[PDB]
Parts: C-alpha cells; sequence; structure tokens
C-alpha cells in the first residue's frame, strides 16, 4: 500500500507551530523522487541521509511533523540548535536522522490586515525535550502565546515558511 | 521593491552571449522571475526562483543571483531571441516588473536620408498646419530632430514615432510631425528641423520658406 | 489544455466603471492563485492585483487600491476585476495569469492569457482626415497624414495593395485632444513622378470609414 504523503505536503492548512502536526506513517511504500523532482523547495536539509539515494533505503517507522514559521526561524530547525522556536516550540534531537524541508507560502498564510491565526510559544519554564509538544495555556511568570501577524508586504525573514520534517526510525520502504 | 533592468535596450547579433541584469532595492532571497515578450504576444516565463528553467524553455537562457542582484544570460542568441525580456519580483507585495529590455538585431551603421513635408493646403483650410519630418531607414535607433521656426527651438509642440526594426534591412525609419494651429503657422517664414545621427558627420538640416512651391 | 481567456474590455469614459473577466479551462483552476497585469500602449508590464486560491488573501498596486476589487469563482473557473472610477492612465491590455507560488510545487506567473483592452477616453468614434505629404519640388519620399481619428485602428495601404516596397506606416500617436494622428509614406524614384500615380487607402473600421487620397507632386 502507498503512503500518504500528499495529505502531508499539499495540506491547506498547516498547525501553528506550538500544536506542530504530527502523522505516523507505517505499513506502506513511498517514493521520495517526488519530492527531490521539486526545484521549488527554499530549505531541504538531511542529517544522517543523503537526499537522492533515499528511495535506496527502508525504515522502520516513517513520522513526518509540520507547522509554519517564519523564514528567518527555519534556522532553528536543525540537530541541536537553539533559540526561540527550537527552546519552546519545536525541539530536535542531536542525534537526529532525517530531512527538513522548508518553502515561502506567502500566497496562502499571509492576510492583507495581518494573520494571527499563526502562533508561537513565547516562553515556558523551561526548554522542550526532542520531540515534545507543549499546548499548554498556562500564563508564565517572570499567556505564552503571540501572533506572528503574517502580512503580504513583509520582508523575506518576516514571511511565513511551510515546514515538514522526516524523521527516519521494518514498516515502510520506498519502490517496490 | 524598485527593480532597477539594465541595459534598457542593446543591440546583439545570432550567436553572441547576452547579459541582462536587474537589481533589487532590497533583499528578495532568490524569488526573481524572469519573462520573454514578442510584440503582439503575451509574456513567457522563462526562469522563477532567479535560476530554476521552466520546463520547454531552452537551456541557453540561465539565471543567477541571490538577494539584491541578478543575472540574466542568452548563452548564444538564436534568430528566435530577438524580444523584451523583463525580471519580475513575485514575492514581496506590491508585485514589481523591472523596467524591460528590448534586444533589437546588430547591423551596420546608416545614417538616415531626411524629407521634411509643408502642410497641405487641403489641412490649412481646415485650421491646423502639421509639418513632417521623416528619417528613412536609419541605424542604430538612437536619433535626434530638432525643429525651429525662424530659427527659434520649438519646444512641446512635436511628437514622434519610430517604426519597428525592418525585418529585410534590419533599420528603422522615423517621423517627427509638428503641430501648430494655422494661425500660428502663419505667424512665421522658415520652417526647419535639424537631424542629428552618428551615421551623420555632421547634422542635417532640411527647411522651407512657407508658401514656396 | 491550459487557456486563459479575458473579457469585457472596450472604450469607456473616465470615472465610469467597467468589470473584467478570465476564464479558465484545463487545470484545477480552485488551487491556483490568480493575477491581473496591464501593459500600457508601448509601455511595459505592470502588476495591478493578486487573488489566492481561496479567496481569502489578496492585494492590489498603489496604483489602483481603493478603485479597483478582484473577486473569483471557483465554481465558475472565473477570476473577476471590478474598476471603479477609471482614469486616462488605466488604458492599457489588461492579462489575467494563473500562479500556484506558495504550494512546495508552485511556479510564478506560469501561464499567461493574450489579454482584453481596455480603453478610458473622453473622445466619440470618429474617421480620420487624410492630407497628402507631396513629394518634394525637387529618389523622391511622399505619404498621407492620417489626421484626428478615434479610436484604433485604422490600416493603410497603397494603391490597392499594389506598391508595398518602402512603405512605412508609422505608430499613431495620441494627441492631448484624445484624438490619434499617424503618417504613412513611400520612398520611390525620382523619375517615377509623373508615370506613376499614387494613392493611399485609408480604412477606419470603428467609423466604417474608407478615404482614398492621391498624393500629387
Ligand atoms: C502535491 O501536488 C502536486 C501537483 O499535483 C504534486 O506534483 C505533488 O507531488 C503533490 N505532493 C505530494 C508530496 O504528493
Amino acid at each position: 500500500n502507498l503512503c500518504p504523503f500528499g495529505e502531508v505536503f499539499n495540506a491547506t492548512r498547516f498547525a501553528s507551530v506550538y500544536a506542530w502536526n504530527r502523522k505516523r506513517i507505517s505499513n506502506c511504500v513511498a517514493d521520495y523522487s517526488v519530492l527531490y523532482n521539486s526545484a521549488s523547495f527554499s530549505t531541504f536539509k538531511c542529517y544522517g541521509v543523503s537526499p537522492t539515494k533515499l528511495n535506496d533505503l527502508c525504515f522502520t517507522n516513517v513520522y513526518a511533523d509540520s507547522f509554519v514559521i517564519r523564514g528567518d526561524e527555519v534556522r532553528q530547525i536543525a540537530p541541536g540548535q537553539t533559540g526561540k522556536i527550537a527552546d519552546y516550540n519545536y525541539k530536535l534531537p542531536d542525534d537526529f536522522t532525517g530531512c527538513v524541508i522548508a518553502w515561502n507560502s506567502n500566497n496562502l498564510d499571509s492576510k492583507v490586515g495581518g494573520n494571527y491565526n499563526y502562533l508561537y510559544r513565547l516562553f515556558r519554564k523551561s526548554n522542550l525535550k526532542p520531540f515534545e509538544r507543549d499546548i499548554s495555556t498556562e500564563i508564565y511568570q517572570a499567556f505564552p502565546l503571540q501572533s506572528y501577524g503574517f502580512q503580504p508586504t513583509n520582508g523575506v525573514g518576516y514571511q511565513p515558511y511551510r515546514v515538514v520534517v522526516l524523521s527516519f526510525e521494518a514498516t515502510v520502504c520506498g519502490p517496490k | 521593491i524598485v527593480l532597477t533592468q539594465s541595459p534598457s535596450s542593446l543591440s546583439a547579433s545570432v550567436q553572441d552571449r547576452v547579459t541582462i541584469t536587474c537589481r533589487a532595492s532590497q533583499v528578495i532571497s532568490n524569488y526573481l522571475a524572469w519573462f520573454q515578450q514578442k510584440p503582439g504576444k503575451a509574456p513567457k516565463l522563462l526562469i522563477y526562483a532567479a535560476s530554476n528553467l521552466q520546463s520547454g524553455v531552452p537551456s541557453r537562457f540561465r539565471g543567477s543571483g541571490s538577494g539584491t542582484d541578478f543575472t540574466l544570460t542568452i548563452s548564444s542568441l538564436q534568430p528566435e531571441d530577438f524580444a523584451t525580456y523583463y525580471c519580475q519580483q513575485y514575492n514581496i507585495y506590491p508585485l514589481t516588473f523591472g523596467g524591460g529590455t528590448k534586444v533589437d538585431i546588430k547591423r551596420t551603421v546608416a545614417a538616415p536620408s531626411v524629407f521634411i513635408f509643408p502642410p497641405s493646403d487641403e489641412q490649412l483650410k481646415s485650421g491646423t498646419a502639421s509639418v513632417v519630418c521623416l528619417l528613412n531607414n536609419f541605424y542604430p535607433r538612437e536619433a535626434k530632430v530638432q525643429w525651429k521656426v525662424d530659427n527659434a527651438l520649438q519646444s512641446g509642440n512635436s511628437q514622434e514615432s519610430v517604426t519597428e526594426q525592418d525585418s529585410k534591412d534590419s533599420t528603422y525609419s522615423l517621423s517627427s510631425t509638428l503641430t501648430l494651429s494655422k494661425a500660428d503657422y502663419e505667424k512665421h517664414k522658415v520652417y526647419a528641423c535639424e537631424v542629428t545621427h552618428q551615421g551623420l558627420s555632421s547634422p542635417v538640416t532640411k527647411s522651407f520658406n512657407r508658401g514656396e512651391c | 489544455q491550459v487557456q486563459l481567456v479575458e473579457s469585457g474590455g472596450g472604450v469607456v469614459q473616465p470615472g465610469r466603471s467597467l468589470r473584467l473577466s478570465c476564464a479558465s479551462s484545463g487545470f484545477t483552476f480552485s488551487t491556483y492563485h490568480m493575477h491581473w497585469v496591464r501593459q500600457p500602449p508601448g509601455k511595459g508590464l505592470e502588476w495591478v492585483a493578486f487573488i489566492s486560491y481561496d479567496g481569502s488573501n489578496y492585494y492590489y498596486s498603489d496604483s489602483v487600491k481603493g478603485r479597483f476589487t478582484i473577486s473569483r469563482d471557483n465554481s465558475k473557473n472565473t477570476v473577476y476585476l471590478q474598476m471603479n472610477s477609471l482614469r486616462a492612465e488605466d488604458t492599457a491590455l489588461y492579462y489575467c495569469a494563473r500562479d500556484s507560488s506558495g504550494w512546495h510545487w508552485g511556479v510564478p506567473f506560469d501561464y499567461w492569457g493574450q489579454g482584453t483592452l481596455v480603453t478610458v477616453s473622453s473622445a466619440s468614434t470618429k474617421g480620420p482626415s487624410v492630407f497628402p505629404l507631396a513629394p518634394s519640388s525637387k529618389t523622391a519620399a511622399l505619404g498621407c497624414l492620417v489626421k484626428d481619428y478615434f479610436p484604433e485602428p485604422v490600416t493603410v495601404s497603397w494603391n490597392s495593395g499594389a506598391l508595398t516596397s518602402g512603405v512605412h506606416t508609422f505608430p499613431a500617436v495620441l494627441q492631448s485632444s484624445g484624438l490619434y494622428s499617424l503618417s504613412s509614406v513611400v520612398t520611390v524614384p525620382s523619375s517615377s513622378l509623373g508615370t506613376q500615380t499614387y494613392i493611399c487607402n485609408v480604412n477606419h473600421k470603428p467609423s466604417n470609414t474608407k478615404v482614398d487620397k492621391r498624393v500629387e507632386p
């Protein structure tokens, strides 16, 4: 049976980065070549795996996380990196294995008056563990979610980017 | 975002390498596109994301650049490549186009032949006077036409138009039209247009006395 | 196959309103953003407006914001441009173009319709006056001045199409009256000015006018 990657990459809606969407990808055949055959990604960085040779591998499970961040914040979506999103919204493990994939989505995720639907966590008692997810709405002590307010006129690093993270972990294989 | 596209025009020959520059007034990452347009036809996408060739576009079209400064290169110009090219930044609203680059055919320098036409009696009976100065079959396109009425240089009362490059001898032709009321035309005697063109060693004057025949 | 067809253009007085349509076929219209860009006569490309695939996101150029409104009907595969408070500077061929930029697979402005011409003008339809540019008293040149007509275009031939070589019919110029004027010229051998008669034939379809003017020494 076939892996439903189309629902991940072509999904109308993406979640805020604090409520980052995870879907388990298991017991199926996937063709990632359809991804490489795309020259429109702004970031396609694999850790521990070469992208062009990835059909040739098999794995136990595949998990695909997805969310929307600012363009200059895609930097924190990397092994062991830190900052405001990698500390409080979405952290990768220092031993991450897989690929981070992002593209500009200004035409989908900005509004004229500012889009306040996309949210991020500003500050929490501690940094998150790898793959930890925090949807708490507890007021922080010196409401912890603020709005990106994506506008179409925003400069490059201010604009919204959609990110899909492929964590590689048998049940899922390539061409069969 | 202002796009400064250079040069605004150029002459080239088949098999030449053509380079067109686009500089943005602020950084736009790689979100630049290049278009080609032929007369009477709609624009056609050549390159998006600064360097990705659109499917069906020949490989001699290359785009480069990120940030502020971008380049379109045609590595070996072909006869179907003579046209106008535009750059565009498509991600930062309001959307913006460069000023265009018209690529015409190089040929050898040719001076214009110059002709002046007084107004017809038929037009004068109607109440207007159009004086025409014709520059015929010259190259390159740059030319200057100045009107002098009784030796006074005229401003603001004339209009020019130019043909497209001739398909057989690759020249241009130009008309400059001085338009006056009948009353004003009768105020003066001598009508002259002076033509300056790099194919002419000195400017050429054609003139006539009003009412001469 | 992929098609974009604009419609609605015409001649309208300044201050009036006009609605343009762009009908798509041959692709999934519902997931493509749509843009209008215009091209004034003899000038370059100018972006006008954008509407996202849903119709939820949308933007305008500074030159039309507040006067134009963009909308779409995905059930009918069409995008619209409502143009209010028109002005002479809005005269342009108005193109429609699709855009899938923002999807991971997306390409910006990859297909354009052929455009619909919008002319904002106070002038009324009027056929041309035609005057001779007589060949000079002393290769000769002659021609016809084709003055004060509206709207574009006019057609000019010489001796009912028998004379083609050495003819130049110039682009019309728009005069401050709002009418157009152009010349058509021919170069010919001087020796032929007695033997050979020369007549320019001017056709102006919008006013159903045709004029023949013989051009004499
Ligand atoms: C999303 O849709 C496009 C166009 O149909 C397709 O090329 C792409 O492969 C789709 N995404 C995935 C990952 O299936």
